């Protein structure tokens, strides 16, 4: 009870005095609506409060009530296939109490509060519960939710309530200290999840898209950032990666992004289906989306919300990616309202703390074993916009130094239809040779010396498109256009795909190995060839050229047949000379 | 007897205002005790008649005005220091990090360093091999020197940052003979780190046997900016106590000058004071100074400090600042390339923009061997002109050059993946030139016109 | 394997010195069982009022 009164009202930022005793970041209560607003900046008995919803129409004098607690969010059953604004409250319960507008001042709960659940005990009386072990379980969409004690809950068990039906908040085990504990349990979202241990990435994490899963590959507890121009590919490669990868569940956070690009994921997910069981697809992906004219301090508690629900199913034991986008805006959100605090600001605009706020968040990934004693990983993809389209911006070159896996969009690859757009030059991935040997177990055994036949391949083009483009393919010699021929072969019927061909939207590397090599095969033995002296324009007009072209386009159900076919055919056309 | 200075005013953000306080000095570390209970650290700028600022390290949570209170610990930073302190792990604050029991300080010391005196500074004399055959023939690490490693983004820097911190080692077997004994020490200051170059690291030293003789100041980049300033000054103290007070060689690896610098600058911003060029603070040349000038030999101490700071240029050019500035205090540069990396290379030092500047007074005679520095110079120019004839010939064609460019054109491509492609074996000096000279037998005698006769005439006809 | 002695050897050096600290510990933990606990009361008091200008309030315990 810190209630006192506004000073100054300014944009999305209140000054109220008669605060002392309330603390830094805590919610407050803001006005007669009750907005919710969070303290920082404290002095004399004042109190700086930003304000997670717009005050137009707040006037001085209103009473600000503190809560004394910072950004909670309540975890437990129900949240997948769940839609979220900042702070967490569920944009469907606001459309049924509302109209078809986001209006200020309205309270729901993150979860029903009568849904009932199906509760499986898996605690006798008398049990040590220490934190992070389950209590029980829940079937929950074909997932196994299972209950964990809070981490920082410990002793003995007086009683359990027996299996059936429940609601959320019914007391299902009660400590003998008195602490009752209920099928949810709040959270700080800017303290990181207690763990147990820190792994180290021994397993990718399978894109589908080619170039992603075999050039530039991601492993399972990996940040990975991916900036790019606008219209570049960024949303279109994210919805891609959370419609294919294999992950248990995905967590989009839509941290200031257009709307019409969250209405797709509402609307043409539940047609699809999830690729590792039978559920839709829309019961793997939390979504919780603050757009663009959605309020401007809400973008923080967007990115802290996404990532402390990721924390929370990694430590169920889940494997949790996290696709975030325009990380960017929610630097900007930052600039703003260190413009309202008079801060001095850093480089280009920036308050100093972005960098440590980046770090603080990036490094909250990573392949853990949790407190329960099971095995789990949260990974994370960040989508970086600049505001020139220039890699060097404090967002992107304070995200450069702290990823690994840094995919690089371009434009010219954009404008024209090339897509994905990633630029190979600038573009690296450093989970490569820890991923080794899991590629020599699972795909198969020389999969890494070709991988890195092609790295050359695409190395020697780029070395080689300085000299032609200072003479012309004019005077290159027989080997070295054959060199640009086959890398350009590679970048129109390897990397290239398009994600609307039903077939070639999804790519399983098996069905990589086999395009890279029959490519590797057609330029040895071209090469083999060449040397024995025929004329490269001949090569160049083969029949199995356009069969290698359109080797990316067949099923993955069919696929052997035609690699065999296509094995035998590469080796029996140039016998022929 | 502490003294608690509550009655603060004034958080924000990184920032706090305590009320009265005369009696902190400018630069102290003090703990910033929560209402519940929570110890934080702080540092003391801006000390006042009528308030002190501190600077906290860590997040501001648990704060207000009523239940919060500063108490003072060790007015200027000292870090306490023993010989014991060569197994251990530390967190930029010197404390330890490994489960180990904390050192019992046989000194303690002022971790901001004297500056040497220019007259007490004999020259850098002696050689220190580093196992990589392209630093140690063709630009050699002397012992009192600074050369940084100016990597690039995607570039193993991290692997070839270990590499050379388990496998260099003196060798007083080819000086004028000279106590073999001679301890050798790594100071390893990894500056701004992942979580996954963390567990890299500590389990790459665990592997061999190499954290026995080393010891690790490693910093994660969710620990406080603050802790990552302090952090090479606690290395370079540590390595300069060690070697001239009890004679060690130590080399002193700094991962990551760019997060240094990075950190600086936005502590400078959160200083309330105005940056410099390009939005660095304007004295970073001097704040560079201060912690690459604490290395060099001695006239009249046996030890000596070596220092190897690996730095990841922005954004590909040497005219950004931080190389700037680094290579314009330190002696020349070794330099990773994208391009040899792609081919596939490892370690990727390109050695034609490389350069040690010390090198010349570091090899030949009595030192390492006799031939060494006219060995390396026909190696670059035999490299440097093979370079060319083979950007030269995708459009020549391979039949209308002669014989001579020719075979620099199969020496430029044997050495690039004989002599540079090292894998992770450890080559030691002599391998090394005997590798040298198989490769430059790949050249007609009197084609190698730079080297003298003798050396032509005793080493050639190799392989 | 000498590092395996040595690690083994500081891990000896710690318990020693853990031991003096509980030995301390237990030392002015029971403190109160002895006559001149008053004196150094009464000292420590002093020099708290000492070093402080404008002391004005102490506390203690009631004993
Ligand atoms: N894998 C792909 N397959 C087909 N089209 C793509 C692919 N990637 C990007 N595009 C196209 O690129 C355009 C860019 O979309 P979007 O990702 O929203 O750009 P931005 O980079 O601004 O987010 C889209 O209109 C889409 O048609
Ligand atoms: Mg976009």
């Amino acid at each position: 009870m810190i209630q006192g009164v506004i000073q100054k009202i300014a944009g999305p930022a209140v000054i109220a005095k008669g605060m002392l005793g309330a603390r830094m970041y805590d919610i407050c209560k803001v006005g007669e609506e009750g907005l919710v607003g969070e303290i920082i900046r404290l002095d004399g008995d004042t109190a700086f409060v930003q304000v997670y919803e717009d005050t137009s129409g707040l006037k001085v004098g209103e009473p600000v009530v503190s809560t004394g607690l910072p950004l909670a969010v309540e975890l437990g059953p129900g949240m997948l296939n769940g839609i979220y604004d900042g702070i967490q409250r569920p944009l469907e319960r606001i459309r049924e109490k509302t109209g078809i507008y986001i209006t200020r001042g309205v309270v729901v709960h993150a979860l029903d509060r009568e849904k009932k659940w199906a509760w499986t005990p898996m605690v006798k009386p008398g049990d040590e519960v220490r934190g992070g072990m389950v209590l029980g379980t829940v079937p929950e969409f074909g997932f196994t939710h299972k209950i964990l004690v809070p981490p920082d809950v410990r002793g003995r068990v007086k009683e359990v309530k027996p299996a059936g039906e429940y609601t959320v908040e019914e007391p299902v085990v009660v400590l003998e200290d008195g602490t009752e504990l209920k099928m949810y349990h709040t959270w700080p979202v800017r303290r990181a999840r207690p763990v147990q241990r820190k792994l180290d990435p021994n397993t990718p994490f399978l894109t589908g898209m080619r170039i992603l899963d075999v050039l530039f590959p991601v492993a399972m507890g990996g940040t990975a950032a991916i900036p790019g121009p606008f219209g570049s590919g960024k949303t279109v490669t994210q919805q891609s990666l959370a419609k294919w990868s294999n992950a248990d569940v995905v967590v989009y956070v839509g941290c200031g992004e257009r709307g019409n690009e969250m209405t797709d994921v509402l609307v043409e997910f539940p047609e699809l289906t999830d690729p590792k069981t039978g559920g839709p697809l829309m019961h793997r992906t939390v979504l919780i989306a603050n757009t663009s004219n959605m309020p401007v301090a809400a973008r923080e508690a967007s990115i802290y919300v996404g990532v402390t629900i990721a924390e929370y199913f990694r430590d169920q034991g889940f494997s949790v990616a996290l696709m975030a986008d325009s990380t960017s805006r929610w630097a900007e959100a930052l600039r703003e309202i260190s413009s309202r605090l008079e801060e001095m600001p850093a480089e280009e605009g920036y308050p100093p703390y972005l960098a440590a706020r980046l770090a603080a968040f990036y490094e909250r990934a990573g392949k853990v074993i949790t407190l329960g004693g099971e095995e789990g990983a949260v990974t994370i993809v960040g989508a970086v916009s600049p505001p020139g389209g220039d890699m060097s911006e404090p967002v992107t070159q304070s995200t450069l130094r702290i990823v690994g896996a840094f995919w690089r969009l371009d434009a010219s690859l954009a404008f024209r239809r090339h897509f994905p757009a990633i630029n190979w030059n600038g573009s690296y991935s450093l989970f490569t040779s820890a991923l080794d040997p899991w590629y020599r177990e699972n795909v198969a055994e020389d999969y890494p010396e070709l991988r890195d036949a092609i790295s050359e391949l695409l190395q020697r083009e780029a070395g080689l498109q300085e000299i032609v483009q200072l003479v012309g393919p004019d005077a290159l010699q027989d080997a070295e256009r054959l060199v640009i021929e086959v890398g350009r072969i590679i970048r129109e019927d390897f990397l290239q795909q398009n994600a609307y061909h039903e077939v070639d939207a999804y790519c399983s590397m098996k069905k990589a190995y086999g395009i890279m090599k029959m490519i590797l095969a057609f330029y040895k033995e071209a090469e083999a060839a060449i040397k024995r002296g025929v004329s490269i324009d001949e090569i160049l007009q083969l029949p199995v050229l356009e069969r290698i072209g359109r080797a990316r386009y067949v099923s993955e159900e069919e696929f052997p047949a035609y690699f065999e076919e296509a094995m035998k055919e590469i080796q029996g056309a140039f016998k022929a000379l | 007897l502490k003294k608690e200075y509550t009655g603060i005013t004034y958080i924000s953000g990184p920032l706090l205002f305590v009320e009265n306080a005369k009696d902190l000095a400018y630069g102290a570390i003090v703990d910033i005790k929560d209402g519940t209970g929570r110890v934080r650290g702080g540092q003391v700028i801006e000390v006042s008649e009528e308030y002190a600022v501190i600077q906290v390290f860590e997040e501001t949570t648990g704060l207000d005005l009523a239940t919060t209170s500063v108490s003072l610990v060790e007015d200027v930073a000292r870090l306490g220091v023993s010989k014991e302190m060569l197994g251990r792990r530390f967190n930029g604050i010197g404390k330890p990090i490994d489960g180990l029991p904390p050192i019992t300080p046989e000194k303690r010391l002022p971790i901001t360093g004297l500056p040497l005196n220019p007259v007490a500074r004999r020259k850098p004399e002696q050689f220190i091999q580093t196992g990589i055959s392209t630093i140690d023939v063709m630009n050699t690490l002397v012992r009192g020197q600074k050369l940084p490693i100016f990597s690039g983004s995607g570039l193993p820097a991290n692997e070839i940052a270990a590499q050379i911190a388990r496998q260099a080692t003196v060798r007083p077997d080819l000086s004028g003979e000279g106590e073999k004994e001679e301890p050798f020490a790594v100071v390893f200051a990894a500056m701004g780190i992942t979580q996954r170059e963390l567990s890299y690291f500590i389990q790459e030293f665990e592997r061999t046997g190499a954290l026995s003789r080393s010891v690790l100041f490693l910093n994660k980049a969710d620990d406080p900016t603050i802790e990552r300033i302090l952090t090479p000054r606690m290395a370079l103290t540590v390595a300069e106590y060690l070697a001239f007070e009890h004679d060690y060689h130590v080399l002193v690896i700094l991962t990551d000058m760019t997060n240094y610098c990075e950190a600086l600058r936005e502590i400078g911003a959160a200083r309330e004071e105005i940056p410099g060029r390009r939005g660095y603070p304007g004295y970073m040349y001097t704040d560079l100074a201060t912690i690459y000038e604490r290395a060099g030999v001695v006239e009249g101490k046996k030890g000596s400090v070596t220092q190897i700071p690996i730095l990841s240029m922005p954004d590909d050019d040497r005219t950004h600042p931080i190389p700037d500035l680094t290579g314009y205090i330190t002696e020349g540069q070794i330099q990773l390339s994208r391009e040899l990396h792609r081919k596939g290379i490892y370690p990727p030092i390109d050695p034609l923009p490389s350069l040690s500047r010390l090198m010349n007074n570091g090899v030949g005679k009595g030192k390492t061997r006799e031939d060494h520095k006219q060995v390396s110079d026909q190696l670059y120019s035999a490299y440097a002109n093979g370079v060319d004839i083979r950007k030269l010939v995708a459009i020549i064609g391979e039949d209308a050059l002669t014989e001579n460019d020719r075979r620099y054109l199969q020496f430029a491509d044997a050495f690039e993946r004989f002599f540079i492609n090292q894998g992770q074996q450890n080559r030691s000096i002599e391998e090394s030139l005997q590798i040298a000279w198989a490769l430059l037998s790949m050249l007609p005698q009197g084609e190698l016109k730079r080297i003298s006769k003798d050396h032509i005439g005793k080493y050639y006809g190799q392989k | 394997g000498e590092l395996l002695v040595a690690t083994a050897r500081t891990q000896a050096r710690g318990e020693v010195l853990e031991e003096v600290r509980r030995r301390v510990r237990e030392a002015l933990e029971a403190l109160p069982q002895k006559p001149e606990w008053p004196e150094v009361v009464r000292k420590l008091a002093l020099e708290a009022l000492e070093a402080l200008p404008g002391a004005k309030a102490l506390v203690a315990n009631p004993e």
